[PDB]
């Protein structure tokens, strides 16, 4: 129940459960399959 | 990009990759399995350690050097102080084992050389006194050391003459055998399968090993100008599908 | 759902002989052995669940800290400027011997704080002073002053409340392992000398308090009392209750020259 | 001595055989590991639990 | 770091060894990087040693 | 939902050899180079969520 | 005619009859089992030898006598040295087992005495010290020995009091634990099967003990007259379900 | 009506009512019914 009416007063927001590291680990342009040689 | 070349053997909790392979053989086209029963004899359960005792142990390093004649290991003596392997071969009566063996040397594209590297299944190895002289026990069974063929004759040990396989046949036909080279040029490991050879389901550890790998230097090594004139040759091995029975109190072996 | 009604017997069907060698207490009832009339239980057996039993609030640590001028002290924490406490439940023996009836215990817990205030010599007045409590898990800085960088508690769950007020919070249970060890017949490692008994396994964080006002002209004393009470309760294999008096946090062990426990009759075996 | 993009770097040697390139115990949150993002992170939270990844390349 | 919850040690050792080309010399280097796999759990948050200070900071 | 069962292995394919220098974090887990048995996260990863981490 | 009398239990390469049992505990009423994939954690595979550590090892002899306090062995430490249950502990991280345990002590229809023989899941001993003296690993690690609650206190040793269990509470509610009594007069032996308890999955093998096992005179042994007054007690357990984990080097553990 | 979003923040939990005295009681195993002979 919020009390108040603005958005900036309700409590925290709740988890993301989101979680994609590819942007960081693997930003390659052409995609990288575990397994398959690095370099060809 | 899958390559002869690359490869990776992941044996209980060790790993081994290489980058200059030439494919592996695998003895007599057959791969290590357990006994069936159809093939069993003794009436007792057997014991599989299963990850903790097929992994790879590498043994000590040796170097190749202008002047090498080829070294010789006997299996499973070579590995019988090796973590648990070790313990249950002097702890049963009976075991059985199939191995990996993988002979690592690597060198650079200036240098040349090339080692042949071969399983024998029963390498009854010859006394160099000649006549019925035997090869005393310890003689054969050099532990992880195993023997080195440019080492000087001792007596009631084996022969160590290499255009003789140390039993009275010749170098070149060894080829008749499992066997891989490492020829600098193309190559830098060897790896053969060994799949258990008898002619009884199982057997002891200790008093007879069925296979001897030899490593041994055919063109010699040859470095670039002011390299240092040699190179350390590696060898790991994995013993895979043990199994182990007739346990009791713990073998006491001659020396 | 208590008795059964019973009558007389003459049977090859003997319920009361056993053999108690075999470990089992076979479970006899008044009416194997007299006759009974049939009556009915009447009750649960609710106040003794283990979550009502470990379940009240328990004192399980009295601290104190003072509000004083820090000018020229050169050590704050000696000086009871402020104080920490490495979490424990063995340290005073009531709600101890509660919990080591059991083995490994499971809970949350919900902690009161008290603080009272006490102003010993000549005071114009009763400040009104806030005390800080931070939770300080094991690897953060610990405060060195009583008003270090530290006290900024900005990861650190911290509470503030009044002296004479009481805070409450409750911390999720914090075990490394499945249940905390009431014991543990083991080392850290095998080490000739470590410590035996006492584990980390056991481990339930540690606080710091401290009085954030700046010092008035007297100086006053805070007394902080620390209540526990576990909810959420798992306990597993019962244990023989504590007989001897405890000498030491986390270890079993009893005073040398104790007093026998077992009252000694006044008579013979024969007396009643 | 003092902190040098050097750190970084563990030497090899030519021609050694048999012998040890480098050692570590592995507590993350302190020593060698302290200063990398995982130690700095780590070092966020009391307890951990998981796999690593020890990763080298040659150069 | 903490001895009941220690984690084991990590070495590197010649297998063989290193072998330099002609007309080259010295040492070579290894880069070591680390990072947590996605097995990974971290919990109980707390303040970092790795950070303090001694006066509030002004502009 | 934390590691598979894996068991020995003898391929062309390899994990575990990559080329730093692209970038990327190849993601190598346990199973690629030991032997493994299954086993459960139990966890999700709650408490590192950024709201959680400035959120006090 | 099945008695509950007349036992066999046979374990591995190996059997234990007894004509003269009183039924036989199984601590919480439950059974060793292997550890499920729900409740693990360590990813390794584990590695379970089967027949040749699930067999019964007879640790050495005790001599009960009329002076005898009672006598304290500590699991998996009574074991650390028997055949390859040994080994596979001092070379693994981590290994978990459940027990058999078989206490034998016969005499003749004119002795009387009785032993109570109990498990303690647990048992962290006192220092005879007080305060806070620890009681150093060597004492609390005796091996097939076990603990002699009649010898003298040591430095650094436990306290050896009877009536105190050896921690702060009376020997009469030891009767909490799985217990068993061997009374001359109805039983001859005591066999108690442990599960494995623990709050985590899998430990170390030597740093924590996870069971004491103790063997107390209660009534007094009284021997028919001009007997020799003592009986020997043997005690003979067997690891059941057993797993190790995380092989490598071998611990080197005090003393 | 829970006020806070954590389980440990919930009041006390609410009678086992489960009671089962025979894992201390008879933990014998071969079975011994009251009435039959304990040694047979």
């Amino acid at each position: 129940i919020n009390y108040y009416k603005d958005a900036a007063s309700t409590s925290s927001a709740g988890q993301s459960l989101s979680m994609d590291p590819s942007k960081f680990t693997e930003p390659v342009k052409d995609l990288m399959l575990k397994g398959a040689p690095a370099l060809n | 990009g899958y390559s002869d070349r690359v490869q990776q053997i992941t044996l209980g909790n060790s790993t081994i990759t290489t980058q200059e392979a030439a494919n592996a053989v695998v003895c007599y086209a057959e791969w290590p399995e357990y006994l069936p029963d159809v093939d069993a004899s003794d009436v007792n359960k057997t014991s599989k350690p299963d990850t903790s005792v097929c992994r790879f142990y590498t043994l000590d390093s040796k170097t190749w050097t202008t002047g090498s004649k080829g070294w010789c290991w006997k299996l499973p003596d070579a590995l019988k102080d090796m973590g648990v392997f070790g313990q249950n071969m002097f702890f049963h009566s009976l075991g059985r084992s199939g191995y990996t063996v993988h002979v690592q040397c690597n060198a650079t594209k200036f240098h040349s050389g090339c080692l042949l590297v071969v399983v024998i299944p029963e390498h009854q190895l010859a006394s160099h006194e000649g006549g019925n002289v035997s090869v005393k026990y310890t003689f054969t069974h050099p532990g992880e050391r195993g023997i080195d063929l440019s080492s000087a004759n001792e007596v009631g040990g084996p022969v160590k003459d290499v255009l003789y396989n140390m039993n009275g046949t010749l170098l070149g036909n060894l080829l008749i055998f499992p066997h891989q080279f490492i020829n600098l040029r193309t190559n830098n490991t060897a790896t053969i399968v060994i799949p258990y050879i008898n002619s009884v389901p199982i057997d002891s550890m200790t008093r007879h090993n069925n296979v001897s790998l030899m490593v041994i230097p055919i063109a010699p090594l040859t470095v670039p100008t002011g390299a240092t004139p040699s190179l350390p040759i590696t060898v790991t091995i994995a013993p895979m599908c043990t199994e182990f029975s007739g346990i009791r109190s713990k073998s006491i072996v001659p020396q | 759902t208590a008795s059964i009604s019973s009558g007389p017997k003459h049977t090859q069907k003997v319920p009361i002989l056993t053999a108690n060698e075999t470990g089992a207490t076979m479970p006899v009832l008044p009416s194997d052995s007299i006759e009974t009339r049939t009556t009915y239980m009447h009750f649960n057996g609710s106040e003794t669940d283990v979550e009502c039993f470990l379940g009240r609030a328990a004192c399980v640590h009295v601290t104190e800290i003072q509000n004083k001028d820090a000018t020229g002290i050169d050590n704050h924490r000696e000086a009871k400027l402020f104080n920490d406490w490495k979490i424990n439940l063995s340290s005073l023996v009531q709600l101890r011997k509660k919990l080591e009836l059991f083995t490994y215990v499971r809970f949350d817990s919900e902690y009161t704080i008290l603080a009272t205030a006490s102003q010993p010599d000549s005071a114009n007045y009763s400040s009104n002073l806030v005390v800080q409590a931070m939770y300080v898990p094991p690897g953060a800085p610990n405060p060195k002053e009583w008003d270090d960088y530290t006290w900024q508690s900005a990861s650190n769950p911290s509470v503030f409340f009044k002296v004479g007020d009481t805070s409450r919070f409750s911390v999720p249970y914090v075990g490394l392992a499945s249940a905390y060890n009431c014991f543990y017949d083991g080392y850290s490692h095998d080490d000739a000398e470590t410590q035996y008994g006492i584990t980390v396994l056991a481990h339930m964080g540690s606080m710091a308090f401290r009085i954030v006002n700046e010092h008035d002209e007297h100086k006053t004393l805070v007394k902080i009392r620390v209540y526990h009470r576990a909810k959420h309760v798992e306990a597993w294999i019962p244990r023989a209750p504590r007989a001897l008096p405890y000498t030491s946090i986390g270890r079993t062990n009893y005073p040398k020259n104790t007093e026998p426990v077992i009252k000694k009759r006044k008579g013979d075996i024969k007396s009643y | 001595t003092k902190d040098e993009v050097n750190s970084y770097l563990i030497p090899l040697n030519a021609n050694r055989q048999n012998e040890q390139v480098f050692g570590t115990n592995l507590f993350i949150g302190d020593g060698v590991f302290k200063t990398t993002l995982l130690g700095e992170i780590v070092q966020y939270y009391t307890h951990w639990s998981g796999s690593l990844r020890f990763s080298l390349m040659y150069t | 770091p903490d001895t009941y919850t220690s984690a084991g040690f990590l070495s590197c050792w010649y297998q063989t060894s290193l072998i330099l080309p002609p007309e080259t010399t010295g040492q070579v280097y290894l880069l070591s990087f680390i990072s947590a796999c996605p097995d990974f759990k971290l919990r109980l948050m707390k303040d970092t040693q790795t950070i303090s200070q001694t006066v509030a900071l002004t502009e």
